[PDB]
RNA sequence: GGUGGCCAUGGAAGUCGGAAUCCGCUAAGGAGUGUGUAACAACUCACCUGCCGAAUCAACUAGCCCUGAAAAUGGAUGGCG
């Protein structure tokens, strides 16, 4: 990419959000996608197969360019997994009682959530992120018969196993 | 906020002045909030960066403890943005050297510092003619095919002399990035000692 | 057409103004009070409208 | 409430020699000599510093609104000192969409002659005050330089041409043309 | 920053609107005062720093004057003042 219009591989990053099935309403990326040798349709519908077999409730979506190859990975977002940690999937055409539904445990699955929080956080080790991603709730409301409310004060686990 | 929360900070500074006898005085004139987040995690094995305000002139009140003396030599340096970085594992320079990361560089008109600045007779690569920042001063240049050269060399500005605005802007156009030393290190304290970054100190 | 730094000079002198809601008198950006005796020195100020 | 005393010392430099005739301050440095009368304000101007180091303005049985003025005299005196040492320079850069404002100084300073502002046939003329040397700049395109010793005189004169150049019956949000002050500074900076 | 947070998608990733709604880095930064931006950004403001040196600020309430306050043969604190 540099004095004159060069490249030298294609290993260039682009990130997208949102996802029903895929797209397709005379639309996908454009702007970044078209000049880049990608398309709007085949590299759209191959974004189905990988962002599929269950994602249908908004996604984050890194697409890596290689010549004209668009790699369709679903990189997990902290609230997206906590929406998919739900008593899950009702999907579309009802839904209707809406997405403020809100009752889901994640007792050690938030441990697995704060585990898969890959790098991002620049972390004090669990016992603080456990509280960061525990505190970001609105749907669920903490562990079987509790509220996030009173986990924040304490967490008698994780701490010295994650370092 | 702030007769209790104040009186709280006081108990955490007085702690690290006792427990931590190795003190690194750091100048963070240019800094980002995402920058420090990364510097503390890049030095998590080692150091403890401590950021306060005016109140840092409360080394007096730990020195008041009918106790410590040589903390008088810490008095002239609590001024003009400063924080300290308390560390157990130090061990001299060798962790201090690996801290120095990318940065100024910078270079501004009205500055003074480090050593004799040179621009090795190398071919620049800027757009053609672009000779006006050389022609304004005086260096022998030539268009060999397309791009520009200096076909000679010398020191542009010497130690103690002021750098003009046109001679500053030409140096940062060339990519030559000297005159700087902010967010790095100002003055060490290790056991009543007075180090000085002019150079043994490391 | 009219270079940015040049423009935002003239803007400084004709556009960023407070204005009295009583007397329509035109005032500097900081004004919390009018100049004029006629309105009764009001405090009812608004910013002058930025051209779309 | 009357305040028994208020005062202020101006620190006079080694270059200049102020000498006050009662209340009337005269100032002579390198550049020239200035004068001004504070035969209104009513204060006590002493020159206490020997060799010659301090103007001190008193004020004395003064209520709030005259206490103000202690500092204002104190200012027009600094402002003189800066004028007779350094001298001031207001720069003013002409501004437009379209018709080139076409300036031409015409005795020495004095007549600043302006064709074509907004296609107007009437050639605006503007006098400077005495001691104000206008001149068309170089090292920049549409830009005047008003030099003088006296702030008062130099900035009416900026403002005279800044105000002579005003549009009528338009949007002055849109019609941002005319000549206006870009930089108040000095001749010599030090 | 965790962070296209949630609702809303028409865009609202801090921001036409609302439930809300809290941690990290902490120093300190509101899941935001605004500009504005389709949305951002970019800017700004809370918060917090750098530089300076001692008084500073806000809401009320009153005293005095200023405004509200506009009429027809010329013009009346009695006049002069
Ligand atoms: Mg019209
Ligand atoms: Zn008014």
């Amino acid at each position: 990419m540099p004095p004159k219009f060069d490249p030298n591989e294609i290993k260039v990053v682009y990130l997208r959000c949102t996802g029903g099935e895929v797209g397709a309403t005379s639309a996908l990326a454009p702007k970044i996608g078209p000049l880049g040798l990608s398309p709007k349709k085949v590299g759209d519908d191959i974004a189905k197969a990988t962002g599929d077999w269950k994602g249908l409730r908004i996604t984050v979506k890194l697409t890596i360019q290689n010549r004209q190859a668009q790699i369709e990975v679903v990189p997990s977002a902290s609230a997206l997994i906590i929406k998919a940690l739900k008593e899950p999937p009702r999907d579309r055409k009802k839904q209707k009682n809406i997405k403020h539904s809100g009752n889901i445990t994640f007792d050690e699955i938030v441990n697995i959530a704060r585990q898969m929080r890959h790098r991002s956080l620049a972390r004090e080790l669990s016992g603080t992120i456990k509280e960061i991603l525990g505190t970001a709730q609105s749907v669920g409301c903490n562990v079987d018969g509790r509220h996030p409310h009173d986990i924040i004060d304490d967490i008698n686990s994780g701490a010295v196993e994650c370092p | 906020d702030r007769a209790t929360w104040k009186s709280n900070y006081f108990l955490k500074i007085i702690q690290l002045l006792d427990d931590y006898p190795k003190c690194f005085i750091v100048g963070a004139d240019n800094v980002g909030s995402k920058q420090m987040q990364q510097i503390r995690m890049s030095l998590r094995g080692k150091a403890v960066v401590l950021m306060g305000k005016n109140t840092m002139m409360r080394k007096a009140i730990r020195g008041h403890l009918e106790n410590n003396p040589a903390l008088e030599k810490l008095l002239p340096h609590i001024r003009g943005n400063v924080g300290f970085v308390f560390t157990k594992e130090d061990l001299t320079e060798i962790r201090d050297m690996l801290r120095a990361n990318k940065v100024p560089a910078a270079a501004r008109a009205g500055a003074i510092a480090p050593c004799e600045v040179t621009v090795p007779a190398q071919n620049t690569g800027l757009g053609p003619e672009k000779t006006s920042f050389f022609q304004a001063l005086g260096i022998t240049t030539k268009i060999s095919r397309g791009t520009i050269e200096i076909l000679s060399d010398v020191q542009l500005i010497k130690t103690g002399d002021k750098v003009g605005a046109s001679e500053a802007t030409l140096l940062n156009m060339l990519n030559i990035s000297p005159f700087s030393f902010g967010l790095v290190i100002q003055q060490v304290f290790d056991n009543g000692s007075i180090y000085n970054p002019e150079v043994l100190d490391i | 057409i009219i270079e940015p730094s040049l423009r935002q000079l003239a803007q400084k002198y004709n556009c960023d103004k407070m204005i009295c809601r009583k007397c329509y008198a035109r005032l500097h950006p900081r004004a919390v009070n009018c100049r004029k005796k006629k309105c009764g020195h009001t405090n009812n100020l608004r910013p002058k409208k930025k051209v779309k | 409430m009357k305040t028994i005393l208020s005062n202020q010392t101006v620190d006079i430099p080694e270059n200049v020699d102020i000498t006050l005739k009662g209340r009337t301050v005269i100032v002579k440095g390198p550049r020239g000599t200035l004068r001004r009368d504070f035969n209104h304000i009513n204060v006590e101007l002493s020159l206490l510093g020997k060799k010659k180091k301090r103007l001190r303005v008193d004020k004395w049985w003064g209520n709030r609104k005259e206490l103000a003025t202690v500092r204002t005299i104190c200012s027009h005196v600094q402002n003189m000192i800066k004028g007779v040492t350094l001298g001031f320079r207001y720069k003013m850069r002409s501004v437009y969409a379209h018709f080139p404002i076409n300036v031409v100084i015409q005795e020495n300073g004095s007549l600043v002659e302006i064709r074509n502002f907004l296609g107007e046939k009437y050639i605006r003329r503007v006098r400077m005050r005495p001691g104000v040397a206008c001149s068309v700049s170089q090292a920049q395109k549409d830009e005047l330089i008003l030099e003088g010793n006296d702030i008062e005189l130099v900035s009416n004169s900026a403002a005279l041409i800044q105000q002579a150049t005003t549009v009528k019956n338009k949007d002055i949000r849109k019609f941002l043309d005319g000549i206006y002050v870009s930089e108040k500074g000095t001749v010599q900076q030090a």
